[PDB]
């Protein structure tokens, strides 16, 4: 099959690739090079390692599974790169779902929706966050930098009227404390959560609604959550993957089920700024790096990996500088 | 100074990793005077 | 840079420490690994 | 007793003393301050530790011995000085004479002339040295930046005719090949050995000539080694201790059983240059750091540490600039 599965790092230095064919990839950006190549571990052609979340350009790694279900659900391992040991081994009752790491906060996603949290330098596990036991799945976004912020997606309080909601919970997991409570902002699910790196941002997805809401996340008055823009669809309805935002909180970036990937600025120094033309039905992830606001980093499922240039002042399409080709 | 700030994470990456090396030798310690 | 080098000399001196216990880790485990069995 | 035993760090950094009083202070260049001091070990006044070599500026030290005899020929300690903490503790089946260190390599000198390369990123021998077992005792010098390369004295082809004798090997530590056999650059015996710090050039001193000769390392022709220059003596023949290589090669320092510190300069880019007056039966060791090439850092067992700077065109003596006291 195709090289399914693509995992994009932090700070746009390097991504994580499964390759259909042995084990796990990770690439370098500037100069691009096989950075990391994980061994085999397979039995069968079209079994999968799931999920990779990494540092920002260290040897530190979050790898989950490998087996189909050997070891799956209920497995973290913790590996250095330049020397290809395991150092600790977690166990968690549950499947995991998604892991998001920072430099003080890791995180661990499971898919009874339970959200685990760790302070990363002697793995003690600072809080157990029961989410379905209060009230698709539940979509998990971290700042970036120190004061790492949590943002997740909680039902509402009409699980009596119906099965499924979701508004926002806006989380400081540096103390464990619950800062603001944003409400139903959507008549639908929640389908992907991105967070600022300076953890000031947050965007939402909906699955019937497609248009993105922007709230602030902890200046935000304790009276009411204050939303700060909104975003053109574009001419059709289409489910959203992964967005990320800018260094400077200035553009934000958007990626799904469609023919092209839009680009939002942002108002903080408007339907729609800069688009990337994509092949249709293929899937691709987003990045861009700290050291410009102008360059774009684009990974692709095809084999395929692009550096699209910005237009500052005009409503044009992105500009392709550099381009380098998978294994 | 932009190697510098990546410098500092691998650091902090190791950091850890010494970090959590000596609580798994502790564990292990106790495990291997009991037995 | 001379703060540069100095971290750079940091990280080989944090690496080498990390390999040896990773290895009197494994030589540990396994010590107690064969006590029990026998 | 007096402060003996002085110990000279790489990168002229920091140097080592054993106090007589208890265990072995570290003090560091700018600022002076106590670096590590560790604690009492001893049980009687006149009982000295012997050797350490450390890293560049790191936690990183090689310890050998306390005692007389208690754990001295058969030791080897590396210890982090902001834990105190003992990681990994080598058995030698004979004494040590000289421990040298860099960022790759670590060797460790037997007083039975078997000289021991470990890689130091995971501590494996690579390979172990019979000198003596092939054909006062062997001097060894190492490189200090990568590409590390290793210098020792090896005995002639006439062990049938008499007993001692000093011939020169080079060689490559990195690949564990051996590089370049130098003839008997002497008629006499080989008392110590200083190598270059990118691993270019090489002095060799005598006992009784005192007469020190340069030889390209690497770079020379296979058919013969290159010899470089020369430098004349002084009036009096003097037993040599320890020689160093400036940063940019072009400047050799040279101490012992002397008057006077003699400071060469080099060709690469006669006689004598710049001369520093020192006190007669009192011992010193030389260093230099990298970021000038004015500057020559003094170490004494008097108590006093001394920083001089160098006169680029004249004969005349080297100045003083910073001074400091032991403890």
């Amino acid at each position: 099959m195709a090289l399914k599965l693509l995992g994009f790092n932090q700070d746009a230095t390097c991504f994580s690739v499964i390759s259909s064919n042995k084990g796990v990839t990770i690439y370098n950006c500037d100069p691009f090079g096989k950075c990391f190549e994980l061994e085999k571990s397979t039995s069968n052609d079209e079994e999968l390692d799931f999920l990779v979340e990494m540092l920002f350009s260290t040897s530190l790694i979050a790898v989950v599974d490998k087996t189909i279900g050997a070891s799956k659900r209920k497995k973290l391992k913790i590996v250095n790169t330049k020397r290809k040991a395991t150092i600790c081994e977690l166990t968690f009752p549950h499947e995991i779902m998604d892991v998001i790491m920072n430099r003080k906060i890791i995180c661990v996603v499971l898919k009874s929706d339970q959200i685990f949290v760790y302070d990363i330098s002697c793995m003690k596990l600072l809080r157990t966050i029961d989410v379905r036991g209060e009230k698709i799945g539940v979509r998990v976004s971290l700042s970036t930098d120190n004061n790492s912020i949590l943002c997740y997606s909680s039902y509402s309080k009409s699980d009596k009227e119906n099965a499924p909601l979701n508004d926002i919970v806006v989380f400081d997991a540096l103390k464990c404390i619950q800062i603001n409570v944003l409400p139903a902002v959507h008549q639908s699910n929640i389908v992907c959560i991105a967070c600022s790196p300076d953890g000031m941002l947050m965007a939402t997805a909906s699955e019937k609604g497609t248009i993105i809401r922007v709230f602030k996340t902890i200046d935000t008055e304790n009276d009411e959550p204050i939303l700060v823009n909104e975003f053109r669809r574009g001419s059709r309805p289409s489910r959203i993957s992964e967005m990320k935002f800018n260094h400077d909180n200035t553009l934000l970036a958007c990626v799904g089920e469609s023919d092209t990937i839009h680009i939002f600025a942002l108002p903080v120094t408007q339907r729609h700024v800069a688009y990337i033309k994509i092949p249709e039905n293929a899937k691709y992830r987003i990045g861009f790096p700290k050291d410009t606001t102008n360059t774009i980093h684009i990974c692709g499922e095809d084999g395929n990996y692009l550096v699209y240039s910005i237009p500052r002042n005009e409503v044009g399409p992105c500009t392709l500088v550099k381009s380098n080709t998978f294994d | 100074s932009k190697d510098a700030e990546k410098l500092n994470d691998e650091i902090i990456s190791l950091n850890i990793e010494n970090s959590l090396l000596q609580d798994k030798l502790t564990a292990l310690q106790a495990e291997y005077d009991k037995l």
